[PDB]
């Protein structure tokens, strides 16, 4: 938390952006055609700031440091001019300590790195104080010369637009066109109003979005090449509105590649006691059930509410799960309200649970002829369980009058006890592992989702087709058609 | 069955140690506190102490706090007992006893091992 | 501590009382009182726990009550295989408890 403030506050720079900040509004190809839109965009001939934190000051002396936290009003336009990597990152959030989970952007020379998390900023940002639970990461290739930036984000959606174009006449921004290509479309879901830049004389000019109606001019490749900005003047407001300057079936989706991690929980050795149970987030993944049930490894398979052959076309937000290890015959406790001591002293369902259980069988892997003696479970308390609630505190429960003051006497018990594993038992005193699936899902893009198909493109049939969702029927060719190498479909 | 089996007899000379074992077999070890008790030639039976083999905690009489220490080794099934400096009037026996309640102290103590004979003279 | 009678007689066929006198905190306080039998060498054995209640083996001649201050054992019932002496057991207080001296039971067998 180093102190390297200067307090110089000179705040007014401004300077015309003209002609500048045209983005592609949505993935498609158009060929020798001038489009409507009304989005957000940055009004033609207006007035950015011209931030220069670093600054080399007068004769004997070079000390200034005023980069602020700025109001993120709709989204925002950055634009940059460095001769070398001296910028690097941005830090998103509300409050920006402990209140609303707060967004990182850095990057090395070689890697970049995105992630959100409770962060806890100090001031003037080695950058932040600790760090908790979160949620997202990312890693991929890093992002004279200019460099133009367009931050958005709606509908739980942060998207990133960027744009790399070399120039050495003056520190202006240049007269003349570049549209901004799309980059990245994180899902996040948290919400933003503040942001502060960090580096490492810096100048960045700054400008702010907002809603208009453009037209653009797509030439022969798919390009924008020129537009017009409405609402300007009435000259270019008459331009505005002169507009002028079956056999089968087919499915098609793409490749299977994340597969989810059920490899572990599923296939470990150390899983818990009783009263420690675990709890394992998973999120970001295409989980496949099919492999489970068919495993024929399994004797208990139970299932509320979600009729297990269906399910595969579902997508939720959060997925959970819990593991340890119990005696036989209370795999019929892990249920729905019930009562045999484990469904409330040590772990305790929700009514309204959407879930699955499972249940092996461990005979030959914890047997031990003297005696395991290291799984421990809970006896004694004094008042029920809501759901999911851990209780690991090793405290003298009470059982008379007097108070003992942590003693273990007449009066005074130990509340948890060990299982006595051994070989020579029977079912119903063997070890049986358990493990609980648990659904949620809040307001929130979906992660966790199945696995698509694929059926065997035919196109000299003229048949039915659905491309990635875009359903339809006809005859299918190929082309020579070059698209841009992000465009999906061109209308 | 449920057995308790104590170990064999012992001579020391005043101013040692003396440790004494006691082993179960049977029931699951951890779940029943134990205690010791120990009878003189010709006088009346007397308490020693009780420990537990599941957390630690151990409790002693009055008159025995200074010289006595006794644990439990929950692997191999056994529990341990030492007295240290004895003098030469303190020719006795060692039993070993388990209480039959279940994480409780109670006191009726069944079943009883064999009993170990100690000698301490300055011969 | 407590004590007892030290000496007691018997013959075959009719039946004896032995007691036990308890002190003020020490068998009328709590209701933990035992009875154990000592043959000559061997380990003792449970003849009687925590008030009269009875282990399965030792039959129901052997019976008991706390009146009190005062416990007690009587046999309505002998075999003369009953020679040896006896011992009541009870909670002294904070975690110590306390034995007796013992009674030696003669027959006239
Ligand atoms: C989708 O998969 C196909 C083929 O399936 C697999 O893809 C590999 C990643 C690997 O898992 C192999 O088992 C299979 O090949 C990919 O088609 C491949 O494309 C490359 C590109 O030139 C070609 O050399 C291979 O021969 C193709 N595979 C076959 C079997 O011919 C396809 O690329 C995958 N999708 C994407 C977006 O890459
Ligand atoms: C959990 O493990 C079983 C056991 O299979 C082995 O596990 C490891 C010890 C390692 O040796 C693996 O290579 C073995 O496969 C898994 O069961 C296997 O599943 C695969 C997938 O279909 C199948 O081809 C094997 O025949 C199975 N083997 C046995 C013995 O059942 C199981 O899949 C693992 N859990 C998960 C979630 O995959
Ligand atoms: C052995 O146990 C005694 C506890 O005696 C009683 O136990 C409970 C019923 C409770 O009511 C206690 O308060 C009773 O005293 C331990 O004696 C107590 O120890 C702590 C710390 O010294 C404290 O509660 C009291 O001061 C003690 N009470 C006394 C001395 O009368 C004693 O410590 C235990 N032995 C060991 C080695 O821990
Ligand atoms: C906004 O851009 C215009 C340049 O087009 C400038 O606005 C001038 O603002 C000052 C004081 O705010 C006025 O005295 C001038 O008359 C304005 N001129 C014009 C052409 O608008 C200025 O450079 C930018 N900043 C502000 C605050 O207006
Ligand atoms: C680059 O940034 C990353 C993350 O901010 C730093 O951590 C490295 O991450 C890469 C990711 O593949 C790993 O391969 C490296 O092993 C990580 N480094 C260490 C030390 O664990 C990384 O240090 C940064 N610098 C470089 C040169 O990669
Ligand atoms: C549209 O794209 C096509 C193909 O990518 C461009 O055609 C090539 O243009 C380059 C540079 O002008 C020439 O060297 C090639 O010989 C052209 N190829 C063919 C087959 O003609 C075309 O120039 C692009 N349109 C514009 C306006 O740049």
């Amino acid at each position: 938390c180093v102190n390297l403030t200067t307090r110089t506050q000179l705040p007014p720079a401004y300077t015309n952006s003209f002609t500048r900040g045209v983005y592609y509004p949505d993935k498609v190809f158009r060929s020798s055609v001038l489009h409507s839109t009304q989005d957000l965009f940055l009004p033609f001939f207006s007035n950015v700031t011209w931030f220069h934190a670093i600054h080399v000051s007068g004769t004997n002396g070079t000390k200034r440091f005023d980069n602020p936290v700025l109001p993120f009003n709709d989204g925002v336009y950055f634009a940059s001019t460095e001769k070398s990597n001296i910028i690097r990152g941005w830090i998103f959030g509300t409050t920006l300590d402990s209140k609303t989970q707060s967004l990182l952007i850095v990057n090395n020379a070689t890697n970049v790195v995105i992630k959100v998390c409770e962060f806890q900023f100090c001031n003037d940002p080695r950058v932040y104080s600790s760090a908790n639970n979160c949620t997202f990461e990312y890693v991929s290739q890093p992002f004279k010369n200019l460099r133009e930036f367009v931050f958005k984000n709606i509908d739980g959606y942060f998207k990133i637009y960027s744009k790399h174009t070399p120039i050495n006449l003056v520190r202006d921004l240049p007269q003349g066109f570049s549209a901004l290509e799309p980059l990245v479309d994180l899902p996040i879901g948290i919400n933003i109003t503040r942001f502060q830049t960090l580096l490492a004389a810096a100048a960045y000019y700054v400008g702010y979005l907002q809603p208009r109606t453009f037209l653009l001019k797509y030439n022969e490749n798919g390009t924008i090449t020129d537009a017009v900005d409405c609402a300007l003047d009435p000259l270019s407001e008459t331009k505005c509105t002169l507009k002028s300057f079956p056999t089968e079936s087919i499915v098609r989706f793409p490749n299977i590649t994340n597969l989810c991690p059920f490899g572990e929980v599923f296939n470990a050795t150390r899983f818990a006691s009783v009263y420690a149970w675990n709890r394992k987030r998973i999120s970001n993944c295409v989980a496949d059930y099919s492999v489970l049930y068919n495993s024929a490894s399994f004797s208990t398979f139970k299932c509320y509410g979600v009729s297990p052959t269906k399910l595969n076309d579902l997508c939720f937000t959060n997925v959970y799960a819990d593991s340890f290890v119990i005696r036989g015959d209370e795999v019929r406790q892990i249920a729905p309200g019930q009562t045999g001591k484990i469904a409330d002293y040590n772990y305790k369902l929700p009514d309204d649970f959407t879930g699955c259980v499972i249940a092996w069988n461990s005979n030959n892997l914890d047997s031990k002829v003297g005696g395991n003696y290291n799984y421990l479970y809970r006896l004694f308390r004094k008042s029920n369980l809501k759901p999911f609630e851990r209780d690991i505190s090793t405290e003298i429960y009470q059982a008379g009058s007097t108070p003992c003051n942590g003693v273990e006497g007449f009066n005074c018990y130990f509340p948890l006890q060990s299982y006595g594993f051994q070989p020579t038992n029977g079912v119903g005193y063997q070890p049986y592992r358990v493990v609980v699936l648990s659904f949620e899902l809040l307001h929130a893009p979906a992660t966790v989702c199945g696995p698509k198909k694929s059926t065997n493109l035919v196109k000299n049939k003229c048949v039915n087709f659905n491309f990635n969702g875009l359903t339809g029927t006809g005859v299918l060719t190929e082309s020579n058609k070059k698209f841009l190498p992000f465009q999906q479909f061109g209308r | 069955q449920v057995q308790l089996v104590q170990s064999g007899a012992e001579v020391k000379k005043p101013g040692a140690s003396v440790k004494v074992s006691c082993r179960a077999s049977g029931y699951t070890f951890t779940g029943y506190y134990i205690h010791w008790v120990r009878q003189a030639p010709g006088q009346g039976l007397e308490w020693m102490g009780w420990s537990s083999p599941i957390s630690g905690a151990t409790n002693y009489t009055q008159k025995f706090q200074g010289r006595v220490t006794l644990t439990t080794d929950t692997s191999i099934n056994t529990a341990y007992m030492e007295l240290s400096r004895l003098r030469p009037d303190d020719t006795a026996v060692y039993y070993c006893a388990r209480d039959i309640a279940f994480a409780i102290v109670t006191g009726s103590l069944d079943p009883w091992g064999q009993g170990t004979l100690v000698t301490v003279s300055s011969a | 501590v407590l004590t007892q009678p030290p000496s007691a007689s018997g013959s075959p066929g009719q039946s004896v009382t032995i007691s036990c006198t308890g002190t003020s905190n020490d068998v009328g306080g709590y209701n933990y009182v035992s009875w154990y039998q000592h043959h000559p060498g061997k380990a003792p054995k449970l003849m009687i726990y925590e008030v009269t209640k009875r282990p399965s083996g030792v039959p129901d001649r052997f019976s008991g009550s706390k009146s009190g201050n005062t416990a007690s054992l009587t046999v309505s019932g002998l075999q003369a295989e009953d020679e040896a002496d006896y011992y009541c057991n009870s909670y002294a207080g904070s975690n110590n408890w306390v034995f007796g001296g013992g009674t030696k039971l003669t027959v006239l067998g």
